């Protein structure tokens, strides 16, 4: 089970 | 086949250091190039946390862009701001057939805007969200791209830091163009910022260590994971378990996975930096010469003489039927310039 979706990215975490 | 290999490696020299110094110029001399209202707003493509990339029409000649357009207000952390002047500044230096084109750039009071071919094929995601996984062809095809196109950009110094399925459009003749150069960055050696997607995070990131262009190698093992299983390797809810399987060191592969494949993953998926593809004495050689290449005629593939695995369907110029839809929102330009001191450079 994990994300399926349309991932963000992170710009500093 | 052994003469014919090195002769290759000879001429792949001798075009990156061209191409370098096609690149320099551009580099040393990078503004300005068009203003908002040359162009109808038709349709939102995508969105982000600070901003969205719309299909426009120039009004003049009638074609048809992607437009980013970033909120100047949104782009507040410090990093935020460095990472949208890179992006500019590398669109307009680079070229390459799997890396899109920037045409214009401009800024208001309120936002910044980058103008760029557009793609009308969809993201390979939502491709491969729909088809389920890639045979191990089709995802080698795809493959390929990834890695000519790291060759040439790690010989400009450069590390893309953002390599994921949302990331790469399908073009008309189905082969990839990579966009959203919102991470990358010039890198002579080492850099520290914690930045990209979870799933692709290299451990050296995640570990808050000075890192490299080594990062893109692992991110090209998650890819090909996630082309040929259908789901990434390092896989769960929430990102902070993502970075506990990430660190471990273990990945477990599917069943129909050949075993040229996992080799390839073992190889690329490496937490060990002195141990990982693409980071050792032959560099990116030990992936281009890897058994699950074998078939592959690189030079055919980046002179587009490849048939494609599909190509998408395409009904006219400024069709969008193979994106998703989002939310419009209104583009308002404040009367007041915000952060006009920030985004000097842009
Ligand atoms: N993450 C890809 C966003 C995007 C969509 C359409 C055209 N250019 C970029």
């Amino acid at each position: 089970a994990g994300r399926t979706g349309r991932r963000q990215a992170i710009h500093d975490i | 086949a052994a003469a014919k290999k090195g002769s290759e490696q000879e001429s792949v020299k001798e075009f990156l250091a061209k191409a370098k110094e096609e690149f320099l110029k551009k580099w040393e001399s990078p503004q300005n190039t068009a203003q908002l209202d040359h162009f109808d707003r038709i349709k939102t493509l995508g969105t982000g946390s600070f901003g969205r990339v719309m299909l426009v029409k120039h009004k003049e000649t009638g074609n048809h862009y992607a437009m980013k357009i970033l909120d100047k207000q949104k782009v507040v952390k410090l990093k935020q701001i460095e990472h949208t002047l890179n992006e500019k500044r590398i669109l307009q230096a680079v070229n390459f057939p799997f890396l899109v084109k920037l045409e214009f750039s401009f800024k208001d009071n309120s936002n910044l805007y980058m103008v760029m071919e557009y793609v009308p094929g969809g993201e390979m995601f939502s491709h491969l969200r729909r088809i389920g996984r890639f045979s191990e062809p089709h995802a080698r095809f795809y493959a390929a791209q990834i890695v000519l196109t790291f060759e040439y950009l790690h010989s400009l110094d450069l590390i893309y830091r953002d390599l994921k399925p949302e990331n790469l459009l399908i073009d008309q003749q189905g082969y990839i163009q990579v966009t959203d150069f919102g991470f990358a960055k010039r890198v002579k050696g080492r850099t520290w910022t914690l930045c990209g997607t979870p799933e692709y995070l290299a451990p050296e990131i995640i570990l808050s260590k000075g890192y490299n262009k080594a990062v893109d190698w692992w991110a090209l093992g998650v890819l090909i994971y996630e082309m040929a299983a259908g789901y990434p390797p390092f896989f769960a809810d929430q990102p902070i378990q993502i970075y506990e399987k990430i660190v471990s060191g273990k990945v477990r592969f599917p069943s129909h996975f050949s075993s040229d494949l996992k080799d390839l993953l073992r190889n690329l998926l490496q937490v060990d930096l002195t141990k990982r593809f693409g980071n050792l004495k032959n560099g990116v050689n030990d992936i281009k010469n890897h058994k699950w290449f074998a078939t592959t005629d690189w030079i055919a593939i980046y002179q587009r003489k490849v048939e494609a695995p599909f190509i998408p369907k395409f009904k006219g110029p400024g069709d969008t039927s193979n994106f998703d839809d989002y939310e419009e929102e209104e583009i308002r330009v404040s009367i007041n310039e915000k952060c006009g001191k920030e985004f000097t450079e842009f």
